[PDB]
């Protein structure tokens, strides 16, 4: 389970959320945010 | 048998509906309401338990 830099595997750092998920979830998601959150379930990482 | 909540006589079952049709709260977990939601004659705000 190691076969990049873990970093990125842990989204330490890297690419946000919106960017690696299979974009029917982006979808359901920004289409049922009142009623039903999800938008803290995964981490996009910062880089200064 | 089971059926207080806040240390009151109230049900949980009215507890849990009066919060979602009041804020649409309860789903994932209670917690204060955000201030502007929340209004004089709300419901959270003058809700006393002794």
């Amino acid at each position: 389970p190691s076969m990049m830099p873990q970093w990125s595997y842990m989204h330490i750092s890297g690419q946000d959320a919106s960017e690696y998920l299979s974009p029917g979830l982006v979808q359901f998601a920004r289409a049922t945010e009142t009623y039903f959150s999800l938008n803290n379930k995964f981490r996009n990482p910062t880089v200064a | 048998e089971g059926y207080n909540v806040a240390q009151c006589n109230m049900t949980k079952d009215w507890f849990l509906v009066q919060m979602l049709a009041n804020y649409n709260i309860g789903y994932q977990g209670f917690y204060i309401p955000e201030s502007y939601k929340d209004r004089m004659y709300s419901f959270f705000r003058n809700f006393q338990p002794m």
